[PDB]
């Protein structure tokens, strides 16, 4: 499975959550931005690596990092 | 003479000699399947009467033109093949025949699908008895015409042997 | 031309360096 | 024409923006760092103009190769 | 009236109920051949295939291979019947090589059964799992599958390099 | 007609599920729905919902929440979509605790959160045999 | 036999039987399982 | 006729046009599909059926195309192989196995006959490269019997074959532009679009242009 | 099980050294050369001055009798489960245990007695392809020459 | 669908055939193989490097032997600038008439030697089919030493 | 392998893996490794092998044979 990593550069703007096509991120409650929330990665087992969550991502370098690994069928996307 | 499918406008429920007046379901099954056999051999038979008589490319020509002549020249062992083909056919006829729901003609299944049967597909089922009949005795006058002359179909209709 | 003694014992000793090969083959690991 | 499309049908974005990145580097040490920011073709871009010169190059090089055939005989 | 609908009534399956996938020529047709005729062991699906395979494999080696003769000669049935029993063979080792390295089962149709009662608390692909049911799905039924794959494979051949030369001699 | 009375009027494709999702794992989606709108199928064409409850089995999860997705677009929220394993081993997945993730919840901790930027990541020489 | 039947008795058996045996065993080690 | 270069360059010309023109056909069947395509307007009608069972068509596209490649090409590898090994008379040629277009033949026969047979007000067949004499204007020949061998079969099948696979990329990408296996949303992502990331094992040019792309390249190698 | 299966072949394979050599001797074995236009060119050895010397045809046979013993082989190799004894050892199935420097001294149809005779067998083999070797003669010539001369004669 | 990627087990695990193509290209990346050290990828570099040293040796032994054995060395001695090298006899089953008459050299069908062995060989003092047969057992002596 | 890049043919496998799923008298032989396309980076390899091999190869039959049949 990949592996994805937040960073606290995360200003909590939601966009890699409502871009993830598998339900791999998630809003936790924070203190470190205004916003008072950053992403979280509980599920890259299910990560397909499309790496549309950094896509959507506004921070300067990124918050949100998609490190490619071992591969699944869940993330090779098979169908069969 | 049911609620059968194969009843037009020019004789309803034709059984003017009562054939099926005391028939059984079993039997009238039978006599079913034994008339769209019949329409189906027929019609193949009709059609490659004709197209026979005016184009025969195999056999590289040869192989007369006249049917009930060109019976007597095939090589005999085409006719072994045709025929084992047929049986095999027939095989599998009979093996579909004890399939469940199995209804009399039909070897496509179409019992699976065609469940509350239509007015189309009534009236196709008619057209296609419709044409086997018609096609059965056009091949029995084609047969008895060439056996009774000597020339085929579109020989005698062109010289005027009417 | 060389002869047939010349030659076999050529195989013969090509297949000794086989064995070593294999050996070291496997020493190396699956 | 038609071995210039293999550049752009082989090669990816990344590098020529990567190197974008040091030309760029260039002119701003020279001060002539245009305003309006060089990028790379994207890759829908570079996959058109790719087979624009592949059709263009291979096109009319049967173009020229019949026409002078078949005038000369 | 329609004769294309979801499969078995179920919209989600990647198949279709067509008058081909379902219809009772495909049944019977299917039924009747070796590899889903029912009361035939494995073996005997296996030296049924194999004659049927080899039978119709001679044909082309023999016709159109390297040593073809516009007349009868027997070298080059030899040949035919040669490469067709050599294909057989390299056919046989990939069957044996696929049942060695895809089953581990053999009594199937039970197994999975008592682990659906007495529970499969193991290692899993081998008491849980099983894909098919089938007798040909075991690694003993396999291995006789081959057997008898390979075992018909060559008095097919050997049956239709007679056949051709009889036709061919006294034809 | 159809296996169940919940299952949106489809007509079957050939882009369904096949023997993956009969041995390793299926995804079932499940809704309920207003009125019977027409709505376009992950897999294949256009299929009709039911005046209902509506589930749906999919080989993926992302063709789940792509199918959640659209159904946003008809004002259906209570969507929520289960793993199936190859036996009766449901396991809900999308709403994880009840709210949707882009919403902040309480009871949400942060995983994979690295406390400094991208900068700060240690140089791949010093990583090098573990 | 002379030395010129070495390439008929070699070549097949090389270029053919090698083949099929390292076959088996790459196919046989490639899906081993644990 | 008498004019070759302007033959030659009008054939050419039209046909590339041709190519061209039904490329950007399949592309802009691609656009509607993704842009236009309402699926609840198409409930259960031809287009919505064609999606339906996309995977059949496409499977069997590709089982047709392989045959015809496999055929067509190996069959020049063939003789290509035979001939760099001494061995003429294993050659799909005429004066080897010999594969007569019969069927183009046949028709051939039918048109140089329809003047008086089934044309019976034609005084000429429509064209002499059905057959008939030998037309010449000035010394130079304007059009002729074209005759039809083996040459001409292992040729057509690779016409067939080419046309083939076009449409295979074509029609994969029109059936999967708006979604797949892979992407359920690709019609999210618009007709244009380079991928939609690295992963799932990497998901380039999955558009509906990425395969016109594609299918440019494959109507370049067919004309 | 190696050792078993290779000292039957080595006794089944004195067995066709000596049918050999009787055929050999009174006139069988056909003569000549095989028929480079009717086979190919696969079957030329060399060509000295513009003529072709291809495989004996002597060959030519013995490889197709040796073809026939080797397709039996393989057979019985993928029939497993319906041969007495097997080719190779099932997974569990453990290696009979090494006979030892001799055998048991059980005369008849016994598993010592195979064994005895196939390691009798492949050491006479050795001891042959030896002795041709050293001195410098046919396989033929040595069998004749260690039969008194009643092989080929 | 496991144990062929023994180096790797992320690459085990994968249920595609990636596992089978990744195993080929990841083979003789050492240091990125599962439970490594740099004393074992040393070593390993130092037995590898021995496997190529006697494969580099097999490889010119064979060269030599076939000259030996199927090539003109001793002809070409006599007529170096007429006389055309052979590296090594063809048995090709494909073969027409018309192929094994073309490549026929001498006795059997061969290939021309374009890789210059016979000049290199002449110049530093061979003469003779038996000192190259000498060359190819020793250097067949010398990949076992090696090994 | 080089022009043609992923995503185009992990759909025709696709489509070819549910041919050989919904056929009969192959449904009883199945994959143990689930086919798929070749991955971005293997796929750039495999088309630079077959570029240089294809280079190396026609260039050397064309310097050789050239030289040989020119030069007698
Ligand atoms: C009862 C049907 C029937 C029978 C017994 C024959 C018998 C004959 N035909 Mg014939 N033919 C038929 C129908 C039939 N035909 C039809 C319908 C056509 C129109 C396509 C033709 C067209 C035709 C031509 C063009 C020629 C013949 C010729 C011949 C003769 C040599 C056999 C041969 O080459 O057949 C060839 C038959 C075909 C090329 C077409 C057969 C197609 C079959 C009938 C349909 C599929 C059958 C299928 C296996 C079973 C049905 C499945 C399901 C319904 C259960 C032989 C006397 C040859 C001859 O010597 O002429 C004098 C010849 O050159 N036939
Ligand atoms: C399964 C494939 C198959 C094969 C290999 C053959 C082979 C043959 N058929 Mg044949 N045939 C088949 C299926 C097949 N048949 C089927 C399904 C039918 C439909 C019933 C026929 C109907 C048929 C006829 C009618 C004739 C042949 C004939 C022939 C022979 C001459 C063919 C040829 O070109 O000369 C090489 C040849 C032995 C001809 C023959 O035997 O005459 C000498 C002939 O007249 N066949
Ligand atoms: C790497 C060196 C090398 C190479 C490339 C070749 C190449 C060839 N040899 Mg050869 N040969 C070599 C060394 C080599 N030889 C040596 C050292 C000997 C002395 C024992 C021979 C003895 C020999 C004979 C007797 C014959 C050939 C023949 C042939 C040709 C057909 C292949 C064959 O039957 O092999 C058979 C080769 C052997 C039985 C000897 C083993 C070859 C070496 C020792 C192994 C090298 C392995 C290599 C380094 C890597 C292996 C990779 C592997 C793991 C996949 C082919 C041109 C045949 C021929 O001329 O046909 C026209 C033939 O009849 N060879
Ligand atoms: C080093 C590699 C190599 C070698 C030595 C051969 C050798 C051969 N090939 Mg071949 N081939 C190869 C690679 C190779 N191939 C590859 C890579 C390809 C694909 C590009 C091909 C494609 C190819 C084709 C398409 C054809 C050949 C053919 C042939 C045969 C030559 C024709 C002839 O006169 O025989 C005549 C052949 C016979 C008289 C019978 C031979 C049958 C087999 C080979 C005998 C094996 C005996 C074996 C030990 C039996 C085991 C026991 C069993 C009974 C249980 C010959 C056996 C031709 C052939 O004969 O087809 C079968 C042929 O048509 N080959
Ligand atoms: C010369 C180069 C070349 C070749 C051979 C091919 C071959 C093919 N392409 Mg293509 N392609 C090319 C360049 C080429 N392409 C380029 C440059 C592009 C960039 C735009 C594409 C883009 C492209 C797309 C987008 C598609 C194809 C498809 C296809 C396949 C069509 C089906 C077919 O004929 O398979 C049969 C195979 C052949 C004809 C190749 C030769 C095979 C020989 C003649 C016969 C078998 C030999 C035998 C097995 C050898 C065994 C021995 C060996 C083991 C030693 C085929 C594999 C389509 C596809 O996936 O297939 C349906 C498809 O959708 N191609
Ligand atoms: C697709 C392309 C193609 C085709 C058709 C052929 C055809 C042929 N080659 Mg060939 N070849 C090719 C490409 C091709 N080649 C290429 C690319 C190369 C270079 C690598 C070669 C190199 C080559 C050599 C070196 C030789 C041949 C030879 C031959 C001939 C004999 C082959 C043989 O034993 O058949 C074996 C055939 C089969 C086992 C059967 C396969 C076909 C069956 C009939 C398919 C049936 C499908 C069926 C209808 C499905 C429906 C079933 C129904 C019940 C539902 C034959 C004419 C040999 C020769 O000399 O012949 C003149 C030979 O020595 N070839
Ligand atoms: C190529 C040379 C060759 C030769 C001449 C033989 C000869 C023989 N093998 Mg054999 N075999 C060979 C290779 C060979 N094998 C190989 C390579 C294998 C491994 C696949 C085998 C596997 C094998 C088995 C498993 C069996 C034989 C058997 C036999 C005997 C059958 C003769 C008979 O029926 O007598 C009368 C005979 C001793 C059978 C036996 O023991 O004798 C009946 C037997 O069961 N062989
Ligand atoms: C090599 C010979 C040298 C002689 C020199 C010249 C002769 C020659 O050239 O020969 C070659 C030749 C013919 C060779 C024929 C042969 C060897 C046939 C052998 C058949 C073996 C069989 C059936 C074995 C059966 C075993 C079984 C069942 C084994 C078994 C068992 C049992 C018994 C234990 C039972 C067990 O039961 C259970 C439990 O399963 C199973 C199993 C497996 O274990 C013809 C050559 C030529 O015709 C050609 C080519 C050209 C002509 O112009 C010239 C000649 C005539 C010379
Ligand atoms: C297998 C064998 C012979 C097999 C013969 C067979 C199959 C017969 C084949 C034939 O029938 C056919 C097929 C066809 C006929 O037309 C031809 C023949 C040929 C007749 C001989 C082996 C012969 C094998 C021999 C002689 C082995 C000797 C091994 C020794 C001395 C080992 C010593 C060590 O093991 C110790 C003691 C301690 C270790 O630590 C160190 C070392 C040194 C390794
Ligand atoms: C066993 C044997 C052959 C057995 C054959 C059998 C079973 C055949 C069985 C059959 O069913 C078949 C197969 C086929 C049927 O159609 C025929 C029959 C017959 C029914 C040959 C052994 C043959 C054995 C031979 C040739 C032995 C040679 C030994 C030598 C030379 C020994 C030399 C030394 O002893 C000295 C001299 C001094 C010592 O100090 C050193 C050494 C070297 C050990
Ligand atoms: C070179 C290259 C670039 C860089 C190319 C750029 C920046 C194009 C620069 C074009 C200049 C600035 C204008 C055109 C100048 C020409 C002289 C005008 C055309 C000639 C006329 C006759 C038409 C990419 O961006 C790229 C992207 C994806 C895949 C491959 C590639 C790629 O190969």
């Amino acid at each position: 499975s990949h592996t994805v990593k937040i960073y606290d550069t995360c200003i909590g703007c939601t966009q890699c959550v409502r871009a993830c096509p598998t339900d791999v991120l998630e809003m936790v409650p924070w203190d470190g931005c205004k916003a008072g929330q950053i992403a979280s990665a509980p599920r890259t087992e299910d990560c397909v690596g499309c790496k549309r969550c950094e896509t959507a991502c506004p921070t300067d370098f990124l918050s949100v990092r998609v490190y490619l690994g071992g591969e699944t069928t869940r993330s090779l996307g098979l169908a069969y | 003479l049911d609620g059968m499918i194969g009843s037009s406008a020019p004789f309803k429920n034709f059984d003017p000699l009562g054939f099926a007046a005391k028939a059984d379901q079993k039997t009238l099954n039978k006599y079913r399947e034994s008339e769209l056999k019949h329409g189906r051999v027929a019609m193949l038979a009709v059609l490659g009467w004709i197209v026979q008589e005016f184009w025969h490319p195999l056999y590289d020509g040869k192989l007369s033109s006249n049917p009930l002549k060109a019976l007597t020249e095939v090589p005999l062992i085409g006719w072994a093949q045709i025929f084992v083909a047929i049986n095999v056919i027939e095989y599998l006829q009979n093996k579909i025949k004890e399939l469940p729901g199995y209804r009399p003609g039909d070897y496509l299944g179409t019992w699976e699908w065609v469940e509350q049967s239509d007015e189309g597909w009534d009236s196709y089922q008619t057209k296609e008895l419709n044409n086997g009949r018609l096609a059965m005795v056009a091949i029995a006058g084609l047969i008895v015409q060439d056996l009774i002359t000597g020339q085929a179909a579109l020989e005698q209709i062109t010289a005027g042997n009417t | 031309m060389i002869y047939d003694s010349q030659v076999y014992i050529a195989l013969v000793i090509a297949v000794v360096a086989s064995v070593l090969a294999i050996r070291l083959g496997a020493t190396l690991y699956n | 024409i038609w071995a210039f499309s293999l550049m752009f049908l082989f090669s990816g974005r990344g590098y020529w923006q990567e190197l974008i990145e040091s030309i760029v580097w260039a002119h701003n040490k020279l001060k002539v760092a245009p305003s309006i920011q060089p990028r790379a073709l994207s890759i829908t871009q570079g996959r058109a103009v790719g087979v624009a010169h592949y059709l263009l190059g291979g096109i009319g090089t049967t173009w020229a190769f019949f026409l002078a055939r078949i005038i000369s005989v | 009236v329609s004769f294309i609908k979801p499969y078995r009534q179920d919209p989600f399956v990647g198949h279709l109920a067509t008058p081909i996938t379902t219809s009772a020529f495909t049944r019977a047709y299917l039924k009747v051949l070796p590899a889903y005729r029912p009361g035939l062991t494995p073996l005997s699906r296996g030296a049924e295939i194999g004659f049927t395979h080899g039978y119709f494999l001679i044909g082309p080696f023999y016709t159109y291979g390297p040593l073809r003769s516009v007349e009868f000669s027997l070298t080059s049935l030899a040949a035919g019947l040669l490469a067709a029993i050599t294909l057989l063979l390299i056919l046989t080792v990939g069957l044996s090589i696929y049942g060695q390295v895809t089953y581990d089962v053999y009594d199937n149709a039970l197994i999975v059964k008592l682990v659906r009662q007495m529970v499969g608390s193991e290692r899993t692909q081998d008491l849980p799992q099983i894909k098919g049911t089938s007798e040909l799905d075991t690694v003993l039924g396999w291995q006789k599958f081959s057997e008898g794959f390979f075992s018909g494979g060559l008095i097919g051949s050997i049956v239709a390099a007679v056949g051709i030369a009889l036709y061919s001699t006294y034809l | 007609k159809l296996k169940q009375s919940d299952f949106p009027k489809f007509e079957g494709s050939t882009g369904g599920w096949l023997s993956a999702a009969k041995n390793e794992e299926k995804y079932v989606i499940i809704w309920t729905s207003k009125d019977a709108s027409l709505f376009e199928m992950p897999t294949g064409g256009t299929a009709k919902m039911n005046a209902g409850n509506n589930v749906a089995y999919f080989a993926r999860k992302e063709q789940c929440l792509a199918l959640g997705s659209q159904l946003r677009g008809f004002k259906i929220t209570n969507y929520k979509i289960f793993r199936i394993y190859p036996p009766l081993d449901i396991t809900l997945l999308h709403p994880f605790d009840g709210v949707f993730p882009e919403k902040v919840n309480q009871g949400r901790s942060p995983v994979g959160k690295r406390d400094a930027s991208i900068g700060g990541n240690p140089n791949p020489a010093s990583l090098k045999f573990q | 036999m002379s030395l010129d039947l070495l390439p008929s008795f070699f070549v097949p058996l090389v270029g053919l039987v090698l083949p099929l045996f390292s076959i088996i065993g790459l196919f046989l080690y490639i899906e081993k399982e644990n | 006729a008498i004019d070759y270069p302007t033959q030659l360059s009008l054939f050419t010309h039209h046909v590339w046009i041709g190519g061209f023109c039904i490329v950007g056909g399949a592309a802009h069947g691609a656009i509607f599909f993704v842009r236009d395509y309402n699926a609840a307007n198409n409930y259960n009608n031809l287009i919505d059926r064609v999606i339906r069972h996309r995977d059949a068509i496409i499977s069997h596209l590709n089982w047709v195309c392989i045959f015809l490649g496999c055929h067509s090409f190996g069959l020049y590898v063939h003789n290509d192989t035979m001939r760099a090994l001494g061995r003429s008379q294993d050659l799909f040629s005429d004066n080897a196995i010999a594969l007569k277009p019969i069927f183009a033949q046949f028709i051939q026969n039918l048109h140089t006959l329809a003047p008086g047979s089934t044309a019976p007000n034609a005084l000429t067949t429509v064209s002499y490269a059905f057959g008939g004499d030998v037309i010449s204007v000035g010394s130079k020949i304007a059009m002729m019997p074209i005759s039809l061998g083996t040459a001409d079969f292992l040729v057509h099948h690779i016409h067939a074959f080419t046309i083939h696979v076009t449409v295979l990329i074509l029609l994969k990408g029109v059936l999967y532009s708006r979604n797949s296996r892979l992407i359920p949303d690709k019609a999210n992502l618009g007709f244009r679009f380079p991928c939609d990331g690295p992963g799932r094992g990497g998901t380039c040019q999955v558009s509906a242009w990425d395969h016109v792309f594609l299918g440019l390249f494959w109507m370049y190698n067919s004309i | 099980k190696a050792e078993r299966w290779n000292g039957r072949h080595a006794m089944f394979g004195w067995i066709v050294l000596l049918a050999t050599g009787y055929a050999q001797a009174h006139g069988l074995l056909p003569e000549g050369g095989m028929d480079a236009k009717e086979w190919g060119t696969w079957v030329i050895v060399s060509t000295t001055n513009g003529e072709q010397v291809t495989i004996p045809a002597a060959r030519a046979a013995i490889a197709i009798g040796h073809l026939h013993f080797g397709a039996v082989g393989v057979f019985a190799a993928y029939s497993k489960n319906s041969v007495k004894d097997r080719l190779l050892l099932e997974p569990g199935e453990k290696d009979e245990a090494p006979a030892g420097l001799f055998p048991a001294l059980r005369p008849g149809l016994t598993k010592e007695a195979e064994m005895l005779n196939g390691r009798v067998a492949m050491l006479g083999l050795v001891a042959l392809v030896a002795v041709s070797a050293a001195t410098g003669q046919d396989i033929l010539s040595v069998i004749d020459q260690g039969l008194g001369g009643l092989l080929l004669k | 669908v496991y144990k062929f990627p023994k180096f790797s087990k992320a690459l085990a695990e994968d249920p595609s055939t990636r596992r089978i193509w990744y195993g080929i290209a990841t083979a003789h990346d050492f240091e990125s193989h599962d439970a490594m050290t740099e004393s074992k990828l040393y070593q390993k570099i130092f037995a590898s490097h021995f496997g190529h040293i006697a494969i580099i040796f097999l490889w010119t032994a064979g060269n030599l032997f076939h000259v030996a054995w199927q090539g003109n060395f001793e002809a070409w001695i006599l007529n170096p600038l007429k006389v055309r090298p052979i590296a090594h006899a063809i048995w090709d089953p494909h073969f027409g008439q018309a192929a094994y008459k073309a490549f026929l050299k001498t006795s059997s069908p061969a290939n021309l030697a374009l890789s210059g062995v016979y000049e290199w060989w002449y110049t530093i003092g061979m003469r003779t089919n038996n000192d190259l047969y000498q060359g190819s057992f020793f250097l067949i002596l010398l990949s076992s030493l090696l090994l | 392998f080089l022009i043609s890049w992923r995503g185009y043919w992990q759909e025709l496998i696709e489509t070819i893996v549910w041919a050989h799923e919904r056929t009969p008298l192959a449904n009883l032989v199945r994959w143990k490794d689930k086919p798929v396309a070749l991955s971005i980076v293997q796929a750039r390899l495999v088309g630079l092998a077959h570029f240089t091999i294809g280079y190396v190869l026609t260039y050397a039959a064309f310097v050789i044979a050239s030289t040989i049949g020119k030069l007698g």
